[PDB]
């Protein structure tokens, strides 16, 4: 038997489904979304880590001239200085008075801890959801992992379930992403090969292991002081090290809809939005003979106490007459009220009790027990506690019923004015008919 | 502020804590008409006036 | 100095760009897209391979009974038959004549070579384009490989190039793909966990090494024939094997725009669509000062022969007068004609020749040498060869110029008709003016 | 058929080969007006008639 339904994507919300086979007693099955996950699809752009500067020892060559040679190294700087007259601990070497020369050389390279400590830059798109749902009905109770897209069917006790594509297509990750340890940042980084000194991306490499490297940090050499051997240089501080201090904010403390962020893999969890269609295919052993199910006649509903709080704060009593004892699959056909349980043991005493939660001062809903029906309405009073730590267990609908006190009152006033207008129109019509008949 | 949707605060190294607000107010529903306006004023105090 | 232009995405088309700085003689750059590759992003859904059936030896419990035990194997089947009296070569054992039991057991499993012979079911989206391009100007050759999107800048001898995003977003891959060896198919595959026997996806596994499995072949065991030991079973043939011969067509021999598919990784190479915007940044070393550039005066253009064929089939003669001998940059400022060479060796004799390709009956275009300009117009006869084995080298512009023979005739006829109409209007106006002044 | 875009064929076990058509016709361009129409009718014989 095929069936379909829709289910809100709110964690812990005990959604219920009611199925009515014409030859069989109705069934109520309970579904709940224990956990979700929103995997974005990533393609690495590059990696950034703090650089390291190597300076080889100066070549101070005496009594002659020397020439510099270019090399294929990331951000290489080499220069030749004349007239140098160095000194050492014992004395001054380079016997020639002023025909000396110094070769200063310097270049940059990725630091040795870069494999352990670095920040990645991704482009994120096309999120895919996945979830785990607990289902239960009759004597079956299971927790299953399902992809929330229209092509993963999972079997639970002979029943086939398919969870359709999500209602909306909202994702928290921007087009460009920067990941560091266990935090994700909605940022935009400079293009590879065009980094700038002093900011994020002063050095860039396509992958942690890639041999090439593009570094641009303005390494500038200056001539050494008279009588010293020290190779002085000026070179802008680390861009990655600046960014680690001035990144600002995060996503873990800024994402909407109150959904956590986690890394490895990048994912956003428990992120409540939208509706999930469900398609179901059930066997014929799940239901029961209507003959074997008890029959219910003269069904009446009375509400004892109502209080629209977040917890299950209203109590119903159903009175009836039965022929044989058994189990009934109770359900409420409206979302104004949400019931607690899905089965009741019907006994010859003809008195059963149920708990529910609502959010309107005057709710009115039709509740069904096995095959019977009843229409039940209640009056509810506000709750006192201002703040509580558990989520709402009702569907959050507030519009009152037409039979409620406020709407009955407005009905009476509108009826008075309407009858007044009708009387006025009748008087005018009679008078004008007499005038025309004259 | 803790609107009806709720909010989380994260303090030190403790786990973040989430708080939600309930639909409470100060009027009297199911009573006199001048009290029902108070009750539906406490909730949504911006469209009640327009509707009235 | 910055600059921007657009170039067609055709492999082997010799694009020539003109740079005209106010304080220097012009440059001409040349570009050729020697190769492209349009790689989609893939998500593995499942892997299919031919199944294999395990049939354990039967258990004959004689002078007793046995009962069926259930297990958890894919498509597991187990049954018990009663009354068997099996025979062996030495004779008939199980002395008990009638009350015997035979237990039949079977299930399915992935094949031994599923690791080397399998078909992958992918889902593809959000393609990324990669290019390899030869750039040449002044005296530098070189080919670089660039990601074609606004975020990869490559430096080619002191000049920076950025290839912006592609104009059109057409990708030959549909939303679902099946990859087998070296062929790609645009196929809709069944959802995971709902494969039907006898077609593609009769057995389904999440990844080649994952232990779980989902199988539908509908094994049915049968009662063994009297006096024998065989465990007879029946099963629908292999879905993958059937797909192998009934797959039909491919994409390799079907893709539009004439780009060839390759696998590992899956990509589509060398197909023409849209334009690549390219942005440049050149240093001052590339240009030449106008005082060094020779000055060209009184430049005029003539055509010797013109045949609008795919190859370079028109010979152009430029005559001029100069003061010193040197080199100039030659360009044609219209896409109705394309020049073969970008630099010319200018002498004092006052004659140069160039080669151009066109596709219009009466081309008209403005050609420039160093700082001069002139206009060329010609008459081109169609070629004689019906078929050529090389791609066209013109921009494929057909509409003739307005001064050509055809539009000359149109202009003459329209001028005659307009003269007649204006004369009639003047006569009528004069007559009506006389009538009004009467 | 081999239009002005071109086609490739794959015979047996060789490598595929490409062929491109070329702008050829049977009229005489740059002659009389009753011949230029033939020249431009050999090419694109669906808009020339409409234009004339
Ligand atoms: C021991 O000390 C003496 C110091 O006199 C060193 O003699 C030096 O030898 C070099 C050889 O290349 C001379 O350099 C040349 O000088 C000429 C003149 O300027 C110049 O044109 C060449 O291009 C080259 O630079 C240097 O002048 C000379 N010193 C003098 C003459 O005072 C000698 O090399 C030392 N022995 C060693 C280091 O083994
Ligand atoms: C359907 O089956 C699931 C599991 O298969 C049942 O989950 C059960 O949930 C209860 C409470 O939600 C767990 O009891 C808990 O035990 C801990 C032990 O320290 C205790 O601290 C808690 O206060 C609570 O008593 C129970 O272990 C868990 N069953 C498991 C894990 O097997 C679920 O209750 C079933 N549905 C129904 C309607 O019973
Ligand atoms: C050696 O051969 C003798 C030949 O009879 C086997 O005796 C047979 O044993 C089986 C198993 O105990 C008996 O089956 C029983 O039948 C009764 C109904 O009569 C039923 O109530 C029991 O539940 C059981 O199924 C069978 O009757 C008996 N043969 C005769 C003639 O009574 C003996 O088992 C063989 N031993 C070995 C080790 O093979
Ligand atoms: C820039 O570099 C490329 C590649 O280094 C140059 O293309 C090369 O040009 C030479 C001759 O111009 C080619 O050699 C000849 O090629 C023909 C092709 O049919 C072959 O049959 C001959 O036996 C001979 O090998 C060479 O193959 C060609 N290379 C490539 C990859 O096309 C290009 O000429 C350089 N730029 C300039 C302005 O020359």
């Amino acid at each position: 038997y095929e069936h379909s339904t829709v289910m809100p994507n709110v964690v812990g919300f005990p959604y219920k489904a009611h199925i009515e086979r014409p030859g069989y007693s109705p069934l109520t099955l309970q579904m709940q979304v224990v956990e979700t996950s929103l995997e974005p699809t990533l393609n690495l752009e590059y990696i950034t880590c703090e650089y390291k500067t190597v300076v080889p020892s100066p070549y101070v060559k005496c009594c002659g001239a020397s020439e510099c040679s270019t090399k294929e190294k990331p951000d290489y700087q080499c220069k030749v200085y004349t007239g140098v007259y160095p000194f050492m601990w014992g004395g001054a070497y380079c016997f020639c008075d002023s025909e000396n020369t110094q070769l200063s050389e310097a270049y940059v390279d990725r630091s040795d801890v870069c494999r352990h400590d670095h920040a990645s830059a991704y482009k994120a798109h096309t999120a895919s959801l996945k979830a785990k749902v607990r289902v239960m009905y009759g004597n079956v109770n299971q927790t299953v992992d399902v992809y929330v897209n229209g092509d993963h069917a999972v079997t639970i006790g002979g029943t086939q379930f398919i969870f359709g594509p999500l209602s909306s297509a909202w994702t928290p990750f921007d087009n460009k992403i920067v990941v560091y340890k266990d935090e994700v940042f909605n940022q935009d980084f400079p293009p590879y090969g065009s980094g700038q000194p002093g900011r994020f991306g002063d050095i860039q490499s396509r992958t942690v292991e890639s041999n090439d490297l593009y570094a641009n940090t303005a390494l500038k050499l200056a001539r050494p002081s008279p009588g010293m051997v020290h190779v002085p240089y000026t070179q802008t501080p680390s861009g990655f090290k600046y960014w680690l201090k001035e990144k600002g904010t995060a996503l873990n403390t800024k994402a909407p809809f109150g959904c956590q962020i986690k890394t490895n893999p990048v994912r956003a969890m428990n992120c409540a939005v939208g509706n999930i269609p469900v398609s179901m295919n059930l066997p014929d052993s799940a239901f029961t003979r209507i003959v074997e199910a008890p029959t219910i006649i003269d069904l009446t509903c009375t509400v004892a106490t109502c209080t629209h709080s977040s917890d299950f704060g209203g109590v119903l009593t159903l009175t009836y007459k039965t022929d044989k004892n058994g189990d009934c699959s109770v359900h409420s056909h409206s979302n104004v009220a949400t019931l607690q349980e899905a089965t009741a043991k019907v006994k010859t005493a003809g008195k059963v009790t149920l708990h529910f939660s609502t959010a309107s001062a005057s709710p009115s809903f039709v509740v069904s027990l096995c095959s019977a029906r009843a229409t039940c309405s209640a009056s509810c009073e506000p709750p006192k506690d201002h703040i509580v730590p558990y989520a709402a267990s009702h569907s959050n609908v507030v519009f009152p019923d037409m039979s409620g006190t406020a709407l009955s009152w407005v009905q009476k006033i509108s009826g008075g004015l309407g009858a007044f207008a009708i009387g006025a129109i009748l008087v005018l019509v009679v008078v004008t008919c007499i005038g025309l008949r004259r | 502020p803790v609107p009806v949707d709720g909010m989380e605060y994260h303090w030190g190294n403790n786990d973040p804590v989430r708080l939600w607000s309930q639909l409470t107010t100060e009027g009297k529903p199911h009573g006199w008409p001048h009290q029902i306006v108070q009750y539906y004023y406490g909730l949504y105090p911006a469209a009640t006036v327009s509707a009235v």
